[PDB]
C-alpha cells in the first residue's frame, strides 16, 4: 500500500527529492516482491489509444523532437514501477531517468544536473528506454 | 536604463519601474519603430503612474540634414512611416451595416497617387498593434500569392470623397491541397496548420483538404474593442 | 418662491468644499465627442 | 430549476427593521451594509467584520433613496418625500435644504461634483457640491421624469420620463446628445459598460438597448403585470437581474435564457447582490430582511467564508 | 486528442498557467461534446482498489486531515476533466481548484493566491 501511495506522491513535494533517493524508497531487497501480472490487451488498449501507441511507435524510428511522447512517459513510468510491463531490463542509470522524468515531472535539462552524466548520452538513454517499451507493446499486440 | 522601451511587454515595464530614477527611449515611425497603439498605451502608463515625468523628442538627422530628399524617398517606398491611422468618420453601427471589401492586390502596389495614399493608410494600421514593424511583410504582401487582403467601410453614402475610411483589415492566405503522397515524406524526415496538424495527430488524410488562415486582423486604434473585429 | 418653491442661487456655508473631484474615465476625450455625434439612428 | 437556493443561523444580529424594509445598499468597500425602513424611519449600519450593527439614525421622514458618497459610511445622502435632501457626516445630521418640486430618484456624477435631482417638474435640478451654489438648470421638454443614471465607462448621463422616452444628457457643456424612443412609463434604468443600456416599464418588460442602434438587442417580459423596481448586472456570468414585487428574474444576458426564479412570501421593496459573491440581500415587507445564498452563482463572502463549510 | 494531451503535459511546462486559463482551453463551444457513459464499475475497480475506496468515504466523515487522500486527486481529476464520471454541478471556484491539485500538483497555499480566496474557503470547496 504505501509504494503505490509513493508514486502518486512523488509530484507533491516530493520532487525534491533526488532521483537516487526516490528510487532506494520504492525498491527493498528485503521484500522481494514477485512480478505484477504483463499488460492483457485489455488493459493495454484502455490505457493507450491507437493513434497514442502509432506515436511512440513511428517514433522510435524518428528519434527527432523528443515533445511528442512527453505526455505518454507519466503513464508509462507508472506501469514499470508497479511490477507490471513484464521485464524491461532496464538500467539504474535508465530507471532514475525513468522516475525523474515520469514521477517527478522534471525536465531533461534539470534531471541531467541530478544524474550528472551528460544530456546527450541521457538523450541516448531515453531512446533505448523507450525501444524496449514499444517493442513489449507489439508483442502483447501479437499475442492475441 | 530601459533601451527600447516600447518594444519590450508593458507588464514586465511595470516591474522594472521601482521607486528608483529610470532612463528609456523608445522609437516612433522607424525601420524598427513601434506601432501607435503600443507607444501610446505606454507612454500613458507614465503618466498615469511625487514621480516627476520628462519627455524629449529627436527631430534632427546625424548623418544628413534634415529634410533629405532619399530618407523621403525610402520611406514611403517601404512604407515606414506611422501617421494618424485614419481619420475618424462617424460612429458606425458595429454588428448591423459593415460591409466587408475585396482590396485588389495588383492595383494597390501601382503608383497611382490615389492608389499611394490607400496603402499609407492601410500599412499604418497594419502595424499599430506590433512589436517590431518588419519591412519584409510589405513585400509579402505585394508579391507572394494568396494572401489576399479584406476590409470592413462603414456604409457609403450616396456622395463620397475619393478614398473611404478603413475601419478593420484582415489577412487570409489560402494553403493546403498537398498530395498524400507529399505529406509521408516530410513525417519520415504549406503554411503552419497542414504541417504541425499533421505532424502531431500523424494524420496523413489532413493536408488534403483546402482552406486559409487569418494572417493578422487589425483595428483602428480608437476604435479597438467596440466590435470591428 | 413661499417655502422655497423657487429655485434661489445663494452661496450655501456648510456644503462648501464637500468633496474633492474624482474621475475615472477611461475614454479618452476625442473618443467621447465620436461616439456622441453617433448615438442612436444619428 | 437544480439551483437549490439556500434561505438564513444568524448571521448579522439584530438584521430586523421594525415593520418594513425600504431600502437595502452596500458599500463600496464591503465593509458597510445600510438599510432604512418604517416605523420612525431609521439608518441602520450593520458591520461586516462585527457582525452587528454600528449604529441607528432616526430620521424625521421616509426616505425614498439614498446614496453612499464616500467610499466608507462617513457621507449619506437622502431624499424624502417631504422635498428634504439631509446630507450625514461621519458625526450625524449635518444639514438639511428643500428641493423645489418632490423627488422621484436622483445620481450623483463623481466627477466635477455635480448631483442631478430628477422628479416631478419637467426641468431636473443640479446641485454643485464643492461649492454650494445651485447651478444653473437644465430643461427637459418632458412633463414628468421618473428615474436616472449616470455611466461610469464615459460619464453620460439619461434620464426616463413618463411618456417612455429615454433623454441622454451631457454633464460636460450642459446639452442634450441624444433621445430615444420606446403608454407604459419607465419604470427602471441602468447602465452597464460603455454600450449597453436597459428599460423597465411598468407592463413588466426587460429591454435592453445598444446606444448606436435604435432596435433592442433582446427584450425579456415578465408574465406579471407589476412594475419592475429594480434592474442589476453581474458581470462574471453576464447574468441580468431583473426584480418585481411578485419575484426575481435572473437570465442570461445573452439570448435570454433564464438562470434561476425566487419567490419570496412577502414583495420586495429592493434587492440587492453582494459584489463578486453568491450571496443576495432583500428588503421585504417583513420585519425581517431575508438573506439567500446561491453557491451555483459565485463562493460566499470573506466575512461569511465558513458558510461554505456548512453546507 | 489534444484535450487529452493538454492534462498530461500541464505537469511540465503548463503549470505556470493560471488555473483559470489552463480551465478555458479543456471548455469550450459553451456546450459538451458525446456524452460517454458513466464511469463503469470495472473501471472504478480498476482504478481505485477496495482499500482505495475504504478511504475515501472514511475522509468524508471524519474530514480531519486531506494528506490522506493526496495521491487519490491526480486519479480523480483526470475523471472528471475527461468528460466522464457525469457531471458533478461543480462552481467556477471548485472546478479551477481541482485542475490546481490533480493536474498542476500546485498546493493549497500557492493556488490560495491563485483563486485569490483564503486558504480555510478552498478547503470548504475541496471538501464539497
Amino acid at each position: 500500500d504505501f509504494r503505490r501511495r509513493f508514486l502518486a506522491l512523488l509530484s507533491y513535494q516530493f520532487s525534491t527529492f533526488s532521483p537516487s533517493l526516490a528510487l532506494n524508497i520504492i525498491q527493498n531487497r528485503n521484500m522481494g516482491k514477485p512480478a505484477q501480472p504483463a499488460l492483457s490487451r485489455e488493459e493495454l488498449e484502455a490505457l493507450f489509444l491507437p493513434y497514442d501507441l502509432k506515436r511512440l511507435e513511428m517514433y522510435s524510428r524518428n528519434m527527432v523532437d523528443y515533445h511528442l511522447i512527453m505526455d505518454m512517459i507519466p503513464a508509462i513510468s507508472r506501469i514499470y514501477f508497479l511490477n507490471q510491463l513484464g521485464d524491461l531490463a532496464l538500467s539504474a542509470a535508465q530507471s532514475a531517468l525513468l522516475l525523474g522524468i515520469g514521477l517527478q515531472h522534471k525536465s531533461v535539462d534539470q534531471l541531467e544536473k541530478e544524474i550528472e552524466l551528460p544530456s546527450g548520452q541521457l538523450m541516448g538513454l531515453f531512446n533505448r528506454i523507450i525501444r524496449k517499451v514499444v517493442k513489449l507493446f507489439n508483442e502483447v499486440q501479437e499475442k492475441a | 536604463v530601459i533601451d527600447e522601451a516600447a518594444a519590450i511587454p508593458l507588464p514586465l515595464v511595470k516591474s522594472l519601474l521601482g521607486p528608483y530614477l529610470v532612463f528609456m527611449a523608445s522609437t516612433i515611425n522607424g525601420y524598427e519603430g513601434t506601432g501607435r497603439s503600443l507607444s501610446l498605451k505606454l507612454i500613458q502608463q507614465l503618466r498615469q503612474q511625487a514621480r516627476t515625468l520628462y519627455e524629449v523628442s529627436l527631430q534632427e538627422s546625424i548623418r544628413y540634414a534634415p529634410g533629405d530628399a532619399v530618407e523621403k524617398w525610402l520611406n514611403d517606398l517601404l512604407c515606414l512611416d506611422c501617421l494618424n491611422i485614419t481619420r475618424i468618420v462617424s460612429g458606425c453601427p458595429l454588428p448591423e451595416a459593415c460591409e466587408l471589401y475585396y482590396v485588389n492586390r495588383d492595383t494597390l502596389f501601382c503608383y497611382h497617387k490615389a492608389s499611394e495614399v490607400f496603402l499609407q493608410r492601410l500599412m499604418a494600421l497594419y502595424v499599430a498593434s506590433h512589436y517590431k514593424n518588419s519591412p519584409n511583410d510589405l513585400q509579402m504582401l505585394s508579391d507572394a500569392p494568396a494572401h489576399h487582403l479584406f476590409c470592413l467601410l462603414p456604409p457609403v453614402p450616396p456622395t463620397q470623397n475619393a478614398l473611404p475610411e478603413v475601419l478593420a483589415v484582415i489577412q487570409v492566405c489560402l494553403e493546403g491541397e498537398i498530395s498524400r503522397q507529399s505529406i509521408l515524406n516530410s513525417l519520415s524526415r504549406g503554411d503552419l496548420i497542414p504541417w504541425t496538424v499533421s505532424e502531431q495527430f500523424q494524420d496523413p488524410d489532413f493536408g488534403g483538404l483546402s482552406g486559409g488562415r487569418v494572417v493578422r486582423i487589425a483595428v483602428h486604434p480608437d476604435y479597438q474593442g467596440m466590435g470591428y473585429g | 418662491a413661499s417655502k422655497g418653491r423657487k429655485l434661489r442661487f445663494h452661496v450655501l456655508s456648510k456644503l462648501l468644499s464637500f468633496m474633492a473631484p474624482i474621475d475615472h474615465t477611461t475614454m479618452n476625450d476625442d473618443a467621447r465627442t465620436e461616439l456622441y455625434r453617433s448615438l442612436f439612428g444619428q | 430549476n437544480e439551483v437549490k437556493i439556500y434561505s438564513l443561523i444568524e448571521l448579522i444580529q439584530d438584521f430586523e427593521m421594525p415593520t418594513v424594509c425600504t431600502t437595502i445598499k452596500v458599500s463600496k468597500d464591503g465593509q458597510y451594509i445600510l438599510a432604512t425602513g418604517t416605523y420612525k424611519p431609521r439608518v441602520r449600519c450593520y458591520d461586516t467584520y462585527q457582525l452587528s450593527l454600528k449604529f441607528e439614525r432616526c430620521l424625521d421622514s421616509e426616505v425614498v433613496t439614498f446614496e453612499i458618497l464616500s467610499d466608507d459610511y462617513s457621507k449619506i445622502v437622502f431624499l424624502h418625500n417631504d422635498r428634504y435632501i439631509e446630507f450625514h457626516s461621519q458625526s450625524g445630521f449635518y444639514y438639511k435644504t428643500r428641493i423645489p418640486k418632490f423627488g422621484r430618484d436622483f445620481s450623483y456624477h463623481y466627477p466635477s461634483c455635480d448631483l442631478y435631482f430628477v422628479g416631478a417638474s419637467s426641468e431636473v435640478y443640479r446641485l454643485n457640491l464643492e461649492q454650494g451654489r445651485y447651478l444653473n438648470p437644465l430643461q427637459t421638454d418632458a412633463a414628468e421624469n421618473n428615474v436616472c443614471d449616470i455611466n461610469s465607462v464615459h460619464g453620460l448621463f439619461a434620464t426616463g420620463t413618463i411618456e417612455g422616452r429615454v433623454e441622454c444628457w451631457d454633464p460636460r457643456t450642459r446639452n442634450r446628445v441624444g433621445l430615444l424612443d420606446c403608454l407604459p412609463t419607465i419604470s427602471a434604468l441602468k447602465f452597464n459598460g460603455a454600450l449597453t443600456m436597459a428599460v423597465g416599464t411598468t407592463t413588466g418588460q426587460v429591454l435592453l438597448y445598444d446606444l448606436r442602434s435604435d432596435k433592442p438587442l433582446l427584450v425579456k417580459d415578465h408574465q406579471y403585470g407589476l412594475p419592475i423596481k429594480s434592474v442589476h448586472f453581474q458581470d462574471s456570468l453576464d447574468l441580468i437581474l431583473s426584480a418585481d414585487s411578485r419575484i426575481v428574474k435572473m437570465w442570461n444576458k445573452n439570448s435570454g435564457k433564464i438562470f434561476t426564479s425566487l419567490e419570496p412570501e412577502h414583495d420586495l421593496n429592493d434587492v440587492c447582490l453582494y459584489p463578486n459573491s453568491g450571496m443576495l440581500l432583500t428588503a421585504n415587507e417583513t420585519p425581517k430582511m431575508g438573506i439567500y445564498y446561491i453557491p451555483v452563482l459565485g463562493p460566499a463572502p470573506r466575512w461569511c467564508s465558513f458558510l461554505d463549510n456548512l453546507t
